[PDB]
């Protein structure tokens, strides 16, 4: 019953960086579509996404995909807190390292004209090519996160 | 309502409901090289139009640079 803390649910989109809201939610929030949004869960688990409107998604609840739900290390059904993310800067240098050529086909695809938001310890699953492949974040400058732009140096084990 | 940020500012901004591109940029105080908004995001360079044509609508957040 307090307006930011909203119920984990499903994601019909699949997109990483992304969860969704009602629009009267969004309304009480004061929060703008497409605004990056500072997620809190288990533990100072955190994440930062881009917040969109879902006129199927119940006023209390926020869609959010599994590989977020993961970050923060919730379930569905569990409480999260989002408020706005003040100030997330544009890259300049990450490092990733793929879990068990990369750039090309994953990592390139992936954020190219994206601007995602990422955080230093996420990790992320990128489809393309086989098989989809995880990726994790070992550093962000600035840290701990920034927003992956086209000038951001990618650095991949 | 728009939100607008980059170049130094962060600011909802209000304006007519029929409103155009070149009223957009005036009520933004500042030289605006590039905006970018919607989902999937779309890119303009600034270096016109009703902001409804584009797909910019209420309650939205333009990123400028």
């Amino acid at each position: 019953n307090r307006p930011n803390r909203l119920i984990v649910d499903e994601a019909i989109n699949e997109d990483n960086s992304v969860v969704s809201l009602s629009q009267p939610k969004m309304d009480e929030l004061q929060l703008f579509r497409g605004d990056t949004v500072l997620l809190k869960g288990k533990k100072r688990r955190e994440a930062v996404c881009i917040v969109l409107s879902d006129d199927t998604c119940s006023d209390e609840k926020i869609r959010m995909n599994r590989v977020v739900r993961n970050n923060l290390r919730v379930r569905l059904g569990d409480v999260i807190s989002i408020q706005p993310c003040p100030d997330v800067k544009y890259g300049k240098r990450i490092h990733v390292l793929p879990i068990d050529n990369l750039f090309e086909v994953y990592l390139k695809p992936y954020f190219l004209e994206a601007y995602r938001p990422i955080r230093k310890g996420d990790i992320f699953l990128v489809r393309g090519g086989m098989r989809a492949v995880e990726f994790k974040v070992v550093e962000t400058d600035p840290s701990p996160y920034c927003i992956v732009a086209p000038d951001t140096v990618i650095h991949c084990e | 309502k728009l939100k607008v940020t980059g170049a130094g500012i962060n600011q909802v901004v209000t304006l007519k409901q029929d409103a155009t591109l070149n009223d957009l940029i005036e009520h933004i105080n500042v030289d605006v090289k590039t905006m970018r908004f919607g989902y999937p995001p779309q890119r303009i360079n600034l270096q016109q139009t009703q902001l409804d044509e584009l797909g910019i609508n209420s309650g939205e957040k333009i990123t400028i640079e």
